[PDB]
RNA sequence: AGUAGAAACAAGGCC
RNA sequence: GGCCUGCU
């Protein structure tokens, strides 16, 4: 209502009426930006020179009544002098800090919602886990990536339209949404903003920031997933590198993409390996992705891919079927077949023996960027339909089908040097060699296949040798189509054998996989590939001495757990913890020892407190002769590369982390044994083996005052509860004994 | 390498020739609105300065 | 903002439509509707001068 | 001018009242921005389906739009083009040719026949003036190119 | 004098 | 002396 009253008052005057009437809606932008003050050419100089003056800030007129003229001392906070070309009055930064320390309060509970992207970023960073740092050359290739972690797959204009419809329903204009996905996201947003008190402009800006997708050109090497590119400055260097696992939406898509690329790489490397089976097994057991081990995902996620299936079978777990050909996945759906072990000649007159199959049979081709369905007979193709995306995809599918047909029209087309021996001097599969030869270009296979008539049924399009559709005469048996997906996703995982050279086979005797099918494409992982291999323990690295020590105490846990309780002095003075002690610095051995022994002793004293991780962690430090002391520690240093790696008493670390899900212990990126569940594990929230003379009753409470620190706790006395901030910025309650 | 006196040699009439060759077989209005810029730059007067 | 209608005319049209829709289903009642409509009428009269 | 209930007084001239309650809300001749703003506002408040193209007027008692056109070509072709243009048409369509031929959808002419006669007289007088001038044939043969706009820089 | 370098500052406008 | 400016 007051809008029209203000409009009337404004138009009452002459100049205001003239500007109101003459100017049209289009000129509003020009009138808004109409200003005499030009932009700063050197903002830094002006800012440095302006803060020296009094009143270098401009604030709305409301300051006049919201903030006093002067603070307690008498320093002016605002001046009635007006700005150059506005009603804003001039104030000094004293005004800003006065507002911050005395200004009206408010409930900011909705602030995390409005800026949800930044708080989600902090959430990811807080829950992220680090690993060892590797010094090694980085091939910093430059490519385009996505910088928005949660882009909603919308163009800038489409995103603007969605924002305007969500926040400004009436101003949407002529635009009407079309895609059902847009409508779904619009409804999702509208439901959650049915009542929001913040200004519409802020909501619109937030939706624009968290919907529009952003792309920038960066020198990335490893990653490219929007979550990884966010922290690119922390996991990528000129010579150094680090493994980082963002603590966020471990989306199945990203995990499976990383798994697929890792499978491709491992298979490619195993192909050249002297003993591919053993090397593949050890490397699969000696690598992880995104902080999760390869075996866990492999046994968990079912994902169809030649390399992925190869890894699945290698472990001996349940293995898939539906044989593949030329990188495509074939599923028979009709008929029997028998090989014949026959002999023939080529067009280049080279003689060769092959195995041709019997019977009429239909097949369901599948692939990465194509799809097809085939019907054939003994040595003879019957029909072929294809569903590729691009024209070269259909060409690939067609040449693969022609090779699969084993027709003499293909045999009498082979021309040139096609030697069936590998780099390793291993005779190569004939089929893959033909299929690789016909992938440069299959011109001769096209002019030598044949021609037939067609009924012109369904209005189907004709075939193309070199992009020439022929709607009345065409290749024999071959058809043109474009389906959306193959017949159906197969339903059976089979058993198999493997030769030394990784030639997978089935129960009957047919061939199922081989190192020639591994597509070949060199993709980019989404999650960091923790390809632990050279990354090692030399002949005896910490991954050896240290990592191994923890492994020994894991394996002998059954008698250490009971020797730890009775006669423990004969466990500390043990011949297995001596290589470890050589790494602890000679000055802080006995201090650590007294600390840890007092920990374990008062952990034995009070009942209901037992954590196997603490005992497995702190024993190599109690080996040394005990020197007494009065202080306390948040970590324990061990010298690994003239560098002090700190092992945290309370909680996990990049050097020592026990996963609570898969129960594996992990030292330095190397597995060190599965850890077992003692039934006497006190699940009471109490931790008696973190502080020297103090327990940990639980989480913080605001009654006992602010958070004291580790090095200021001797002030307390008997029975004096208190709060302490320890660990990775975590406050807890403690109690003296 | 590096070109010397780059600005003092790009005659606007060459820009007009390029704009006319780019806009072959285009609506006359578009051709005119594109060609108007070099035509105005060919007759520019450079105001001297503060003095 | 796009459009070629003078600023006063756009403001008055928006006010009239807003009042209309509010009165049709909303808070605005007959008295306020009459007051706002007559204010808009006099604003238009002032414009036309 | 509608009233408390669904009826109108349809005065002749200069008969206002405190209960204005206008029966029609003109949409044509408001500018594209304002026209679309009002269309979206009324569609939101009522919850109807927004017409793809800009209508001419609106019906408040019945809550539907109305499209009105003037044609020099054959009336039936123009009417069917209007009908097929308005997808899933929930809006009444009305056509007024100069010669007097009239049409609509379902023949639901929700208007006083006196208004129809007045508009017919206005169109007939305009036709008389055009014929006296002699531009009527040019208007008849020039409607084809009116919809398209060519830049004339 | 001094800064500074192809032209300037070493205070300027108005009542 | 007073007002006004410290990229106009």
């Amino acid at each position: 209502m007051e809008r029209i009253k203000e409009l009337r008052d404004l138009m009452s005057q002459s100049r205001t009426r003239e500007i109101l009437t003459k100017t049209t809606v289009d000129h509003m932008a020009i009138i808004k930006k109409y200003t005499s003050g030009r932009q700063e050419k050197n903002p830094a100089l002006r800012m440095k020179w302006m803060m020296a003056m009094k009143y270098p800030i401009t604030a709305d007129k409301r300051i006049m009544e919201m903030i006093p003229e002067r603070n307690e001392q008498g320093q002016t906070l605002w001046s009635k002098t007006n700005d150059a070309g506005s009603d804003r009055v001039m104030v000094s930064p004293l005004a800003v800090t006065w507002w911050n320390r005395n200004g009206p309060t408010t409930s900011a509970v909705h602030y995390p919602k409005i800026y949800k992207t930044y708080f989600e970023k902090v959430e990811r960073l807080k829950h992220g886990t680090f690993g060892p740092v590797h010094f090694r050359n980085q091939v910093k290739i430059r490519r385009r990536v996505d910088i928005n972690p949660g882009h909603a797959d919308l163009s800038a204009k489409e995103a603007q339209d969605v924002i305007m419809e969500v926040v400004f329903p009436n101003e949407v204009g002529a635009r009407i949404l079309t895609s059902e996905s847009q409508l779904t996201i619009t409804k999702e947003k509208k439901e959650e903003l049915q009542d929001c008190k913040i200004s519409p402009l802020m909501v619109a800006y937030m939706l624009e920031r968290e919907l529009v997708r952003k792309t920038r050109f960066l020198p990335v090497a490893g990653g490219t997933s929007s979550v990884y590119i966010e922290v690119l400055h922390l996991t990528q260097g000129t010579c150094w590198e680090q493994m980082y696992t963002p603590g966020g939406e471990v989306r199945n898509d990203d995990v499976d993409q990383s798994l697929i690329i890792a499978a491709r790489n491992i298979v490619r490397r195993a192909t050249v390996s002297a003993d591919p089976l053993a090397s593949l097994l050890e490397m699969c057991h000696s690598t992880q992705i995104g902080g999760i081990r390869m075996v866990d995902i492999l046994r968990q996620n079912p994902t169809e891919e030649q390399a992925v299936d190869i890894c699945k079978a290698a472990m001996g777990l349940r293995i898939s079927s539906s044989f593949s050909f030329g990188g495509f996945t074939f599923k028979r759906t009709s008929g029997s077949s028998v090989k014949r072990e026959e002999e023939v000649l080529t067009g280049n007159l080279q003689t060769l023996k092959i195995r041709v199959h019997e019977g009429y049979e239909e097949f369901t081709m599948v692939g990465r960027r194509a799809t097809a369905i085939l019907r054939k007979a003994t040595r003879r193709l019957i029909q072929l339909i294809v569903s590729g995306r691009d024209e070269q995809s259909i060409a690939e599918a067609i040449i693969v089908a022609m090779v699969f047909s084993q027709e003499d029209c293909m045999i009498k087309a082979v021309r040139g040097d096609l030697n069936f021996v590998n780099r390793a001097n291993q005779r190569l599969n004939p089929m893959h060699q033909l299929l690789r030869h016909f992938q440069k270009d299959a011109k001769v296979l096209f002019q030598n296949w044949g021609i037939e008539p067609i009924d012109n049924v369904m209005g189907m399009i004709g075939i193309l040798p070199d992009m020439t559709p022929s709607t009345e005469m065409s290749m024999r048996g071959v058809r043109v189509s474009k389906m959306g997906v193959d017949e159906y996703s197969s339903t059976e995982r089979v058993v198999v054998s493997i030769d030394r050279f990784l030639r997978v086979r089935d129960q009957r005797g047919n061939v199922l996989l081989s190192p020639e099918e591994v597509s070949e494409t060199q993709g980019t992982e989404k999650l960091t590939i923790t390809y632990s291999s050279s990354m090692m323990w030399e002949v005896n690295g910490p991954e050896s001495v240290l990592v191994n020590t923890y492994q020994w105490i894991i394996r002998n846990w059954e008698t250490v757990k009971i020797q730890w309780s009775q006669n423990p002095t004969m466990l500390y003075n043990k011949m297995e913890f001596e290589p470890f002690q050589s790494l602890v610095p000679k000055a802080a051995r006995g201090q650590y020892s007294g600390f840890v022994r007092t920990l374990f002793q008062q952990m034995r004293d009070v009942l209901g407190t037992f954590d196997t991780v603490q005992i497995i962690k702190l024993l190599p430090f109690a080996a040394a002769p005990p020197k007494q002391s009065r202080m306390q520690f948040s970590s324990l240093t061990v010298n690994v590369r003239g560098s002090g790696m700190r092992i945290l008493v309370r909680g996990n670390s990049p050097v020592f982390n026990y996963n609570k899900a898969t129960k594996r212990l992990t030292v330095l990126g190397k597995d060190a044994g599965a850890l077992t569940e003692d039934p006497d594990e006190g699940t009471a929230g109490v931790e008696s083996a973190v502080l020297r003379g103090f327990l940990i009753l639980g989480k913080e409470d605001r009654r006992y005052g602010p958070a004291l620190s580790i090095n200021e706790l001797s002030n307390l006395a008997k029975g004096e509860k208190a709060n302490v901030l320890i660990g990775q910025g975590d406050v807890v309650l403690v109690m003296k004994r | 390498g590096d070109n010397t006196k780059w600005n003092e040699n790009q005659n606007p009439r060459m820009f007009l020739a390029m704009i006319t060759y780019i806009t072959r077989n285009q609506p006359e209005w578009f051709r005119n609105v594109l060609s108007i810029a070099p035509i105005m730059f060919s007759n520019k007067m450079a105001r001297l300065g503060k003095g | 903002p796009v459009g070629i209608s003078s600023m006063v005319e756009a403001m008055v049209s928006r006010a009239r439509i807003d009042a209309r829709i509010d009165f049709e289903s909303g808070r605005i009642k007959k008295e306020e509707f009459a007051e706002i409509m007559k204010i808009c009428s006099t604003i238009e009269e002032l414009r036309r001068q | 001018f509608i009233n408390e209930r669904g009826e109108s007084i349809i005065v002749e001239s200069g008969d206002p009242n405190a209960l204005l309650k206008h029966r029609f809300e003109i949409i044509e001749g408001r500018d594209r921005t304002m026209a679309w703003t009002v269309v979206n506002s009324i569609c939101n408040t009522t919850g109807a389906e927004k017409p793809k193209f800009l209508p001419a007027l609106y019906d408040y008692k019945e809550n539907r739009f109305i499209e009105i056109g003037v044609t020099r070509r054959e009336v039936h072709i123009y009417y069917l083009e209007k009908a097929n243009k308005i997808k899933s048409e929930k809006t009444h369509i009305h056509i007024f040719s100069f010669t007097g031929e009239e049409m609509a959808t379902k023949a639901d002419y929700t208007l006083d026949e006196e208004s129809r006669a007045r508009i017919k007289t206005r169109l007939f007088t305009i036709r008389q003036e055009m014929a006296s001038r002699g531009l009527w044939d040019s208007f008849r043969q020039s409607e084809r190119g009116e919809e398209t706009i060519e830049e004339r820089f």
